[PDB]
């Protein structure tokens, strides 16, 4: 996988999500999903005391299903040069998984 | 048929057990593990600060935003002696968290 | 002895740099290793800042012209000299004219 | 809560989101805390505030 | 740099990072034994001559100039322009 | 099962199970795992194999 | 602590509670934002204590939460000293380090009752310090790790 | 257990006594196995030995 | 080791403690940024 | 799976666990002697699925 | 469900179209038609006899 | 070929370990094993699992 | 050895591990703000 | 319309074909041109060709 | 104008009205007023049926 | 920010406006081609 | 810094980040054809 793990709350009925972190290097590129809080345990502990679920667990099987629930993406470094610029695509500034209009 | 009442079209799709991508490349094409931008000197050289900003559909439940910041997570294991094991780990970015 | 360079963020707006720090997005985590390991990876990496020492020597500045200069400086041993003498451009919120002061 | 990773406190960074506490059920905070008072002052005075 | 180097992040092959005996042998054990997983070989891309650093579009929209609506035809003609610096391959177009 | 020598969830010993995959696939000295498809023919152990 | 609280059966409590963990406890963070959360139990049984120790959480013992806030006292250190200390503690050569006053593992095994002798197998692949024990009562022990005991 | 430094697994030489296995809840193992059968083989077969 | 201690009518408890090296450093690279480094010497991660 | 331990509402199992962890996956020891520890969780919720 | 009694657990397998294989050689595995085994002095040289 | 391939001594395929020590937590279990590598062998991870 | 010299558990004391400036500098504000507690001192037999 | 994604205005050469109209639901241009006007002339005349 | 517009509901009765947002740079200042959602159509959409 | 306000009987919403920089140059190389570059510093593209 | 410099948010004035030929036109024709506002001028406190 090769790959740092965030996992970032999406308050109910919540549309916009924000997220702020920075790299000092270079990676190789951004992977996400969504997941349900109920179906996601919380690791780490060696105990979980709110986990009432059984069902497939998407965070380690991989049992993804809510990428279709994602509108658009908006990248930036240095909170200006928005990435990746350079008037790339029809909407050079995000990336518009699915229009509604 | 003929009793047919106005309608209206509505579109949709589906993609399960899959993960959305955003490779760093220049023309997101992969060329080998490590991108051509990866190794850009504007990002080798300074540090910088990253901002996303996701729209999402509604949902009446609590959810999370499951990120993955694909890097290169190595490792080298050395033996010199008789029992003795000797590894080096080392991830980067994100060495040890971000503060 | 051998430090960890610092790394400066190019401020998109008035060219001026910003305040650099010691990297550890790159950090060669390795106190889990051998004597010898531990001996080799101080080595490899004393090669590096021998690397960025040569590198080092040879309005604002666009980010093209940014790369060729502010490369990382390594600051040898620590605060060592006295307290006139020290980083001070190091720091992300600290001016020339003046003394570091913020609202 | 001490020694549980059930219920493990948090303190890091927004920006690392790296949790810097890692406690173990192996080890006693509570005692240990114990221990350490009679040591640096008088463990037969009073003092509300803590208790 | 040498902190790559040294991961194999980038740089030489195991065919070329590891001793000369020891890779042969992998090569004639590539039976009953393997051990070439066991080594990781870098893979760089390329950081010059491949991609442009300038502003560019990756994929421009034609609006007709011209369209005649016919009773059983439709005509439309576009004046499809390749910039200077470019190459377009048909392939890569189609009719919206 | 005494020491419990049966493997793949079923009653067969360890020690078969091995052999069958060595002399079929020369899997078992380095991890056990599904072999390629055109090693699996209807006249393969691993194919009928069904615990 | 009794009397601290009062002689009444109920009683509108309101106290500060620090942090033990040595990790943290004497640590001097520096500018920025964190993270701080932790959990509180609710169990009488172990919030309260009581000199006959009768099960409380059977003689109608119970405890309420309404509002923690968390205080942080902060020196007013000038802008310009306070800046120079940071650069300064910021560099890997000034990090600083803690460690717990008692520093040990702890174990613990059933000695079943009447019992005389008790043998432990363990196996150490360095040199530690010393050894520390004792005894205790298996129902004045409440087993720990798991966010709630039942017995 | 995978990525939690409450109980990271050991595996280091008696004489070394240094733990060879560092891991950090910041990785997924889980999941990262999952991705990794489903590129070396076909991920419809069954294999009971692995459930 | 072998513990010979007084018979008791009720289950007890053997409470050790192998004092060891619990210590950890703290380091603070950037603004709101936290690694730690513990290291518990001997019993690093339990034992087996 | 399920079919695989049984119709029955109790069952004796009898499993084989691989190892995951990367770092020591496709490891390939020397001689000598090692110490092998790990963990297992007994959470019926993280272990059984429904 | 509650109303269910005491029971107790009974496994087997089934392979059909194949055949159990022992290859004879030194590791099982399949180095070449002419397997090791059957290239070693010990039964070239001499006569044996077989159970 | 017949010759610095397989060995002519005894020495098993397949060797088992049990626990040097085992602790049976409310709610994990841990046991460690001493897992030793005889001399003149190579041991491949992959083909190790927690029976 | 390297482990125990990081974590300070063997070797030099913060008076000779830590930079030169950080030092006075508790030495003096020894008084108001302290910050000897912060910095390990390693003991060894 | 105005400030609105769902109808942004285009306005390109026909070589170009790339919009030079980005407009975001964030921005508020309706309101920007009234004041626009009370700052440089006297919003208290009127003219019929504007409204 | 010159200026990000930004609008947080503001329930019947209500008196008090927190609004959590952080800028990574320094921006001219601030200005702000009070509408009637009623008054307000709701933009984006190329149509409010409400 | 924390607003304080009269209470009204009615749904109402608390116009904030974050002055900023919102400009943008024009480049014209060559016949019919028009090449824009916006920057709307802060708050470049939305806040996340 | 040249994020802002490219924009106009700081620096020189139209006047001076201008070719001098356009500037005096501007000037000349400051009758009839006005290009005075197509021009941004920076104003830094």
């Amino acid at each position: 996988l090769s790959a740092a793990n965030m996992l970032y709350p999406i308050p109910p009925n919540a549309t916009q999500l924000p997220i702020p972190s920075r790299n000092w290097a270079a990676f190789r590129g951004w992977s996400l999903t969504r997941l349900k809080q109920r179906e996601t345990p919380a690791l780490g502990s060696p105990f979980d005391p709110y986990f009432t679920y059984s069902g497939t667990i998407p965070y380690l099987d991989g049992t993804f299903y809510l990428s279709h629930t994602f509108r658009k993406v908006a990248i930036q470094f240095d909170s200006s040069v928005t990435w990746p610029g350079n008037d790339r695509l029809l909407t050079p500034n995000e990336f518009e998984i699915k229009i509604s209009v | 048929d003929p009793r047919h009442a106005l309608r209206d079209p509505e579109r949709k799709f589906l993609c399960d057990r899959t993960l959305w991508r955003i490779p760093f490349s220049s023309n997101f094409m992969s060329m080998g593990s490590l991108t051509d931008l990866g190794q850009n000197l504007l990002y080798a050289n300074a540090a910088h600060a990253l901002d996303m900003t996701f729209e999402m559909d509604p949902i009446n439940e609590p959810t999370l935003l499951y990120v993955l910041f694909e890097v290169f997570d190595v490792a080298r294991v050395h033996q010199p002696h008789r029992g003795v094991i000797e590894v080096v780990y080392l991830r980067t970015p994100f060495s040890a968290g971000n503060a | 002895e051998i430090p960890t360079p610092y790394v400066w963020t190019f401020q998109p707006q008035m060219g001026a740099a910003a305040g650099a720090s010691q990297d550890y997005s790159t950090r060669m985590n390795w106190f889990s290793a051998g004597p010898d390991m531990i001996h080799d990876v101080n080595n490899i990496r004393d090669a590096q800042n021998r690397i960025l020492m040569t590198q080092s020597a040879i309005g604002g500045i666009g980010s093209r012209q940014f790369v060729e200069e502010f490369v990382p400086a390594v600051y040898l041993n620590p605060y060592s000299g006295p307290p006139d003498s020290y980083p001070d451009q190091f720091i992300r919120h600290y001016n020339v004219y003046s003394n570091s002061v913020s609202g | 809560y001490y020694n549980s990773g059930g219920n493990l406190g948090v303190l890091a960074g927004q920006s690392s989101q790296l949790n810097a506490v890692v406690d173990l059920q192996d080890r006693n905070t509570e005692l240990s805390y114990q221990m350490l008072l009679a040591n640096t002052t008088d463990r037969s005075r009073y003092f509300s505030m803590w208790n | 740099l040498p902190q790559w180097s040294y991961m194999h992040i980038a740089g030489q092959d195991a065919s070329e990072y590891l001793s000369p005996g020891l890779v042969q042998f992998a090569q004639a054990t590539e039976s009953y034994f393997n051990i070439g997983n066991k080594f990781r070989n870098p893979t760089v891309a390329p950081t010059h001559d491949v991609t442009t650093e300038r502003s560019q579009r990756l994929q421009l929209r034609f609006v007709p100039v011209d369209r005649e609506d016919t009773q059983y035809s439709y005509k439309t003609r576009f004046q499809l322009a390749v910039g200077d610096n470019r190459v377009l391959d048909m392939a890569s177009t189609y009719f919206d | 099962d005494g020491e419990g020598y049966n493997v793949a969830q079923s009653n067969m010993t360890k020690d078969w199970f091995l052999v069958q995959m060595l002399a079929n696939y020369n899997i078992g000295y380095q991890g056990y795992h599904l072999p390629p498809d055109y090693k699996d023919r209807t006249f393969s152990f691993l194919h009928n194999f069904i615990p | 602590r009794s009397q601290l609280l009062g002689n009444g059966r109920f009683c509108d409590f309101h106290i500060q509670v620090p942090q033990k963990f040595f990790a943290i406890r004497n640590l001097l963070l520096l500018p920025g934002t964190y993270t701080y959360e932790w959990s509180f139990r609710k169990d009488v049984n172990m919030i309260l204590q009581s000199t006959l120790g009768n099960d409380l959480r059977v003689d109608g013992a119970t405890v309420n939460i309404t509002s923690v806030n968390l205080y942080a006292s902060f020196f007013p250190m000038s802008h310009n000293t306070a800046s120079t200390l940071e650069a300064m503690l910021r560099n890997d050569t000034n990090d600083q380090s803690f460690n717990d006053y008692l520093s040990a593992a702890n174990m613990l095994y059933p000695i079943p009752p009447n019992a005389t002798q008790l043998p432990i197998p363990s196996r150490n692949w360095a040199a530690f310090r010393g050894w520390s024990l004792t005894r205790l009562k298996q129902r004045e022990t409440p087993a720990l790790g798991s966010p709630f005991d039942p017995y």
